[PDB]
């Protein structure tokens, strides 16, 4: 029955004028990293 | 430019002879310890011996360090030099006896000449040809050129999500395609729009240019260290941190030196000895130093220089073993030892002027002669310390240069190692 | 769930740092951890030579 | 009402009171008499702000409660933002995750600062329309001066939609990245439209210490300095190369580096293993200059049985500049109460205050400082206006000081 | 927050099957798009915390409380600046109210000579409590 | 030319100095005098290179500089490189990721070699066609010979998810353990410009696309990191294992291994572990060593100590060579007598040969002098100071005056410490 | 079943009467009125649990019965009331901190039991029937009394398909989530009596109505719920080894939480008892911090056998009586155990002898209790199955005088070792 007091945004997010390369590499990773694992974390849904 | 505490040290100053001047690339006195500097600065050079040591052993103050770096500068940059502390040896996080050991990768430098070669300009067309092959067009300023690009990276040519207009980059060796944004002349086509708009290349597409840059071989390790991928879950390497992680002698270092000796004997890599300078040895525990002192009896370990900054005291680790130097008598045989001796009022006097011109501030006779003679009474260190303050007073005065006015009231204001602990005796 | 996300700032200048094509040398032909699972020992001790 | 940051200890010092000569004022910005030692602190202020002769050590040096926490909170109030002025304890370096030297190094890279240009370009406006055809559309901006319509492309469009962003929501939009931040619902959370114009360039300095700059330049999204995950970098690997970047971001008109102040303050904490780190670490360009306070004498150094000056290894000592600070007399004892008490709101009475510096002479300063607020509270219970003798007495009669605790020990407790 | 619970099926549809797994809730009666103000009462370390250990829906960014799940260290620029800055923004506009505590120290008598002397600048801080 | 490893100090101790029977020489192999210690040198390692009993520790034992981890180097030289020979330092073991017991388990382990074969069918041609409708055929071709394959689901999975294509030369085997081994060449310039990391084009294979492949490797049997985890045996790269589960290591490790050697697939060769210095364990690593010296499966031990009746690390006793008597019982003590006027100048001479370092004999005698008067080590610096000393001179042969100019620039420990009566 | 029994097997509980008074050598436990008398009071107290934060401390000579109290008012105390057992060394451990530790092992000893209502279906499988194309079928349950047919739902099937129930199965089906709980099988066989199959087992049917309105009851420790919720792990207070609660987000919550469920009546309390034996290995911050962590309404009570004197704390150089500070020995009351007399002694030796199914005859009970009154009881005790093998190899039937005389000269206790180490092995 816990939760956390506060739940802020996951990221740490940080203003820029970054490179253009940065960005559409780190959604690619986001979207190989989340297709893979939400599938087998899936059954933690019930405890989250 | 951040005038540093050894910034006026540019070299040892010895002749074609081998003897030491009182030259001016800023050092004065310690004509023997200087000669000896200058005699293994020689070894440094030769590129032949390996497995030594040098332990330059003298009161405080009398510029041991400085002697380290001046042996540092006379070398210059093509021959790599680590100076590091005898207490960073003291890491929370791995082993003591790995972190001496990578230490010791570090000196050695390595050049090697690539002649690589890259495609820059705004790519203009793509022609994906089960594809056979995939044909660029890249314009620049000199012109376009078309190329056939490896199949095989037109997985990275989408992971790039570049098309025609874009300014890119792409690596002849690996195919490091590496999208800069769009083009200059392709802005404006919507009025807001998130993008770079990154000049339009001017040089000629085809970029041969070599590169004779050098890299260390501790670095080296530390690429061959972790893997690369995210094939299902190692993504997680670009995540929590590879904080010097131990390496391992049996697989490692060993297929290292064999692939380094491999390219060497094709003339395509050149070694080049470099110097490793540990300050504070005596810092050091027991057994770092009994690692030591069969870890630089190695046929591949640099000439290493070992600074110990007090006489006999108690030997850390033991508390109850004392040892001249604070190291122990097995290790500290196999090390030429080099004195460093006090100085005299005249070779202060030519320290604190070399340190003025160097800094920029213009003195007085009367007023350097009571500076350095409070380098007498006090360390050497003192007076150089004192000279700032009393140009900033000076200035704030209208004076620009330092007066004997400034020089003698300053160091009221501030209080020397001696006069505290006479003032301090009381425990607070 | 407070919205006043850390909302970190700097110039880009921090970040091309490390980028410089025609300035980096080629650690591929060093590495040895990439050949464990890609290259097989009889390929390189029989076949390629 | 009350915001996080509420009257402390060093409130009243809103820098040091010199001259345009470095010449201390009897009594001015909260700093009371301490001459010598605050010029000092000028003179020191002066060569820092002058960032040329870089890496050296100050000692404030006195008897316990001399100002010496004071003086640094003065230095650093004077020295003003924009200049790193960075404040440890020496206990902080201890740490499980990072080794003690790596916590210095880590605090003097923190104590140095980047400055960096920007010139990029900001929009600020209100939405009027937004459209989107499943995929290209337009839009539409608004301020109190002019509207304009946006062909809305493939970045703003996608950006547009993930965000609620709707019509009527005075927005910004950095055209360089696109990032879209509402300040605001509508006229009146509300807030008005801007003025001027719409699209306008807007120059932006960031000052960076070589932390950030090495955290931001270390793993995939390294900015984990919020709660430094780090537990360390890679010396000699991605930590010298910054400093060659940065020097060729130097001497080009790329950027400039600003020399920050560090204050370790009870040096004595730090062992024989961050003193020797110091011995070197003083000695390169990139090396701030610090200040720190000891209120012990000669005593013991952590880590042996060598007794030294402040606890700190003589090879140390004679490598920084001591500052000893005077005891106070009974006019500066009773300026530093009054200068206390104009920082509340509590109003003394001059025998009160005669009656609070004669205490605060018998046993200590801060203790009279302390009880302060004390006599003001207890003054208010007797619904009164004015802390009067009788409410100090009451106070040091029911709050102990150090001294008068320790001879009431006539009774043995647990040991 | 994003989050969707699941209380059941509707209740009208009791009849239609003889048994199910399913739980029965009464049709949610008020209108559909309903607010309500919340008079929410927490502390800093809360805020503290979820900065530096964050959280969220949908993002896999969670896989830090599996492999990177140790006790955190918020840095200096953290627990102070930032957070008392966002702090301020919310008291200061209305919405937030400060609460100064007490922290009760027990058993100080045996702590170490470290905490001891940064006790010192813990409580000269003008935010420390009493 | 400068290879990776220059003359360092145990340079030219290349080999041991013992006949056919044995018998130590004066001087050759590049070692000197040490006659008994060189002849239990010898003892020690013809049971090395035997490899029948297990649990046999030699202890070599003397002043500083009289050549115990000379006699070490010298050993792990005339061992061929076949036999494992880990040599540390007492120091090494003390990690914080390992205790002090499972470092030392891994550093045994590390010393037992494991020559392990294997043979595997090999399917192995230029692919000429790829076809895919799931069914497909398969056009390998070779120099020799061309055959078509039909595959089915399993192969078409692994021939998608590897992106072969027509001409790369593939490499098939039993269970299709498939490797995109190389690119065909007549695809002349596939890559016109820019090239993959890992393309590189190879010559058309020879023979039958059907070939046996014999792969011979010596592994330490330290290789139960390779499956202390589900790395794919990276984890050896690096610090990896700490635990080193005692029932998945011994349980499963030794038994496949002894199965291996009865079907003949493996073989084990012990090697030596040679701990420098080893005074600076502790009494838990003894009392470690105690018991695993009675292992089935234990590495010959070899340590090289000079202290006399010192302190035990992490006891106040005091016990010969420092480390506690149970041990000593179970060890074999060799003895390194000092050299003599003879033999010091006779070591100096062999190290002055490494470098060609050309000396006079009277310089020859001075520094013999002097290495006996401060110690035998410092005159082996003294060569190479001289020699540059002299070089900078214009000259080709160390004098004494030149020996005598080195002798004041680089003091002696005896005379350093003399020097100290400042005491800053 | 095969739990081979220990040194403390023989105790099942405070031979006590209702009275609280000590029999002699009622219930396993001999002798020791006084402190058995002092233990019975403390049980009684804690059968009641209505003030939570005492402590009581057992203390004696080396081998008086301090852990044989503790284990038998464990033993007496019986299930649905948490106890802990945990020597002072065991919180030293190396993921956790020791009050971290401390905090752990008082939480495990304090239970919540939630008791929950759930109607549910209970019933021998009759016939299903499921038609596969969504999905539809019905399923008949029968009982000793009543038979009725359901028409299963989508899910219902969804979940017999899982479990693949087949007729004349018995099983529980649960209304509120449907989960099938299958106890066995009734007299049903053969599903084809020509395949293979494994033998067939059966069990009567069940009795009463075929939907009851049954009582569940979930009964898990404070320290279990802290676990499982503090982090978002899946499957927690197993896991193997980590535990690394946060006092406030998460600790402070469970109390809260467990406090407003009592309120409502959801589940109230049920503490426990934390037997900390060797309570000397405690650092002087674990009884610093024990010093407020009895001072909470959570604090279950517990007992503490000390065996040392006058000696130094760990972690100090400060000599205190029990080897215990007087700032914690301020609050536990202390129990002395008086040393077993000869007729105690021989008592307890009977008792043990006859626990391990050995016969003893007249006089080896005699020698025996001379032995283990010259020497530690401990060691008598243990003399007593060593000297029952010797009897067995020579194919005796009850231990003699001889054998625990031979058995007596193969070992030594305590002493005759010592008195015989004059050979300087190594020190
Ligand atoms: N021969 C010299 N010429 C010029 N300056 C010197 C010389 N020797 C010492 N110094 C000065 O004295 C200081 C001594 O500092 P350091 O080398 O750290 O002391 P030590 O090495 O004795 O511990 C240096 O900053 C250096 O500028
Ligand atoms: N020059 C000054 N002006 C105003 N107040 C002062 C001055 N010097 C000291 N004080 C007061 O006296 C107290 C001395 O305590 P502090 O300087 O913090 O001790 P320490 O420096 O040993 O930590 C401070 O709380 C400060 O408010
Ligand atoms: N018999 C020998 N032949 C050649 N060189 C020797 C001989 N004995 C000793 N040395 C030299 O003397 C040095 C002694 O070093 P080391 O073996 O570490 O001393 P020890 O083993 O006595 O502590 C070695 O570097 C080696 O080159
Ligand atoms: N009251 C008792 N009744 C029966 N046996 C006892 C009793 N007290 C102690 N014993 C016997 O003493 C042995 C060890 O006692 P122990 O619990 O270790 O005492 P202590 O806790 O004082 O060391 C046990 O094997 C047990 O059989």
């Amino acid at each position: 029955f816990v939760m956390p007091p506060v739940e802020a945004p996951p990221p740490s997010l940080h203003a820029c004028h970054p490179p253009p390369w940065l960005a559409p590499r780190q959604a690619a990773f986001q979207e190989q990293l989340a297709s893979e694992l939400w599938p087998r974390a899936r059954p933690l849904h019930r405890i989250v | 430019q951040r005038i540093a505490s050894h910034s006026h040290v540019k070299g040892l100053g010895l002749d074609e002879s081998g003897l030491a001047k009182q030259a001016a690339s800023g050092l004065v006195g310690q004509e023997n310890a200087r000669e000896a500097c200058g005699v293994i600065v020689e070894l440094i050079k030769s590129k032949k011996m390996a497995g030594r040591a040098v332990l330059l052993a003298g009161p405080p103050g009398t510029g041991k360090t400085a002697l380290a770096l001046a042996i540092a500068q006379e070398l210059g940059s093509k021959v790599p030099f680590c100076p590091m502390v005898g207490s960073e040896v003291y890491s929370t996080e791995i082993k003591k006896t790995e972190v001496l050991m990578e230490n010791f990768r570090r000196a050695i430098g390595l050049r090697i000449k690539e002649t690589k070669e890259v495609y820059e300009g705004e790519v203009t067309e793509l022609t994906p040809c089960t594809i056979s092959h995939v044909i660029i067009g890249l314009k620049t300023a000199k012109g376009t050129k078309q190329l056939k690009l490896d199949p095989s990276i037109f997985e990275s040519l989408q992971k790039e999500r570049v098309e025609a207009g874009d300014v890119i980059y792409i690596e002849a060796n690996s195919g490091a395609v590496k999208r800069q944004g769009r083009c200059d002349t392709y802005a404006t086509e919507f009025d807001l729009e998130a993008e770079e708009y990154v000049p339009l290349p001017k040089g000629d597409v085809h970029k041969k240019k070599e590169i004779i840059q050098d890299v260390t071989l501790h670095d080296l390790d530390v690429a061959n260290a972790r893997p690369q991928g995210g094939q299902d879950i190692l993504s997680m390497m670009g995540q929590l941190m590879k904080p010097k992680k131990t390496e391992i002698t049996d697989k490692l270092r060993g297929e290292i030196n064999k692939v380094v000796n491999k390219y060497i004997d094709q003339g395509i890599a050149e070694l080049v000895p470099g110097v490793l300078f540990v300050d504070e040895v005596h810092m050091l525990d027991i057994e770092c130093f009994t690692y030591l002192h069969r870890a630089l009896e190695s046929s591949i370990a640099p000439i290493v220089i070992f600074a110990s900054n007090r006489g006999n005291c108690v030997i850390r680790g033991t508390e109850d073993i004392t040892s001249p130097h604070g190291i122990p008598l097995d290790l500290l045989d196999r090390v030429m030892i080099i004195r460093t001796m006090l100085y005299t009022p005249q070779e202060m006097k030519q320290i604190i002027k070399i340190r003025a011109q160097t800094e920029g501030i213009n003195i007085s006779e009367e007023a350097l002669n009571h500076l350095g003679e409070i380098g007498t009474k006090t360390t050497l260190r003192y007076s150089v310390q004192l000279l700032t303050p009393a140009n900033l007073l000076a200035k704030i005065n209208g004076k620009d240069s330092i007066e004997k006015e400034h020089v003698e009231e300053i160091s009221e204001l501030f209080y020397d190692a001696k006069s505290s602990a006479k003032i301090l005796a009381d425990q607070q | 769930i407070t919205p006043g996300i850390c909302f970190s700032t700097a110039s880009l200048v921090l970040r091309a740092t490390d980028v410089h094509p025609l300035q980096r040398i080629d650690m591929g032909r060093f590495d040895l951890i990439g050949l464990e699972g890609r290259v097989s020992r009889y390929e390189a001790d029989t076949f390629l030579p | 009402v009350t915001r996080i940051e509420r009257i402390g200890a060093h409130s009243h010092i809103r820098g040091l009171g010199l001259d345009d000569a470095l010449e201390p004022r009897q009594a001015s910005q909260g700093m009371v008499g301490q001459l010598a030692a605050r010029r000092a602190a000028g003179v020191v202020l002066e060569m820092i702000r002058e960032g040329k002769i870089a890496g050296r050590a100050v000692l404030i040096a006195g008897q316990p409660g001399t100002g010496k926490t004071a003086i640094a909170m003065g230095m650093a109030q004077a020295l003003g933002p924009d200049t790193p002025f960075t404040a440890i304890a020496g206990s902080e370096i201890f740490s499980l995750e990072m080794s003690k030297t790596e916590a210095l190094t880590q605090a003097f890279r923190r104590s140095i600062g980047v400055r960096i240009k920007e010139e990029t370009e900001i929009i600020e406006g209100e939405v009027v329309e937004i459209q989107i055809d499943r995929k290209v559309g337009k839009l539409t901006l608004k301020t109190t001066e002019m509207e304009t319509i946006y062909d809305l492309g493939t970045k703003m469009i996608e950006s547009l939609t993930k965000d609620k962003v709707q019509a009527g929501d005075v927005i910004t939009i950095d055209k360089a990245t696109g990032k879209i931040s509402k300040l605001g619902r509508s006229f009146t959370k509300f807030v008005q439209c801007p003025d001027g114009e719409l699209q306008k360039r807007k120059e932006v300095v960031h000052t960076v210490s070589l932390h950030e700059i090495d955290v931001i330049n270390s793993r995939t999204q390294g900015f984990l300095a919020l709660f430094s995950g780090d537990t360390g970098e890679i010396k000699s690997e991605v930590r010298e190369q910054i400093n060659a970047k940065v020097a060729e971001w130097r001497e080009e008109g790329k950027a400039e580096i600003i020399p920050g102040v560090l204050f370790i303050d009870e040096v004595h904490m730090l062992d024989i293993e961050s003193f020797s780190f110091l011995n070197r670490a003083l000695e390169s360009d990139m090396a701030p200059v610090l200040i720190m306070a000891t209120n012990r004498g000669i005593t013991r150094i952590r880590g042996t049985s060598y007794q030294s000056p402040h606890g700190i290894p003589i090879d140390l000592l004679d490598r920084l500049l001591i500052v000893s600070t005077t005891p106070y007399s009974e006019k500066d004892t009773k300026q530093i109460l009054r200068i206390r008490c104009e920082e509340e709101d509590v109003e003394m009475s001059e025998d009160a205050y005669t009656v609070l510096t004669r205490i605060g002479l018998e046993t200590s300063l801060r203790y009279a400082i302390q009880l302060i607020t004390a006599a003001s509270l207890v003054c208010r219970k007797r619904k009164g206006t004015e802390v009067q003798v009788d409410d100090i007495k009451r106070v040091y009669s029911l709050f102990l000081d150090e001294s008068r605790s320790t001879q009431y020990m006539k009774e043995y407790q647990d040991a």
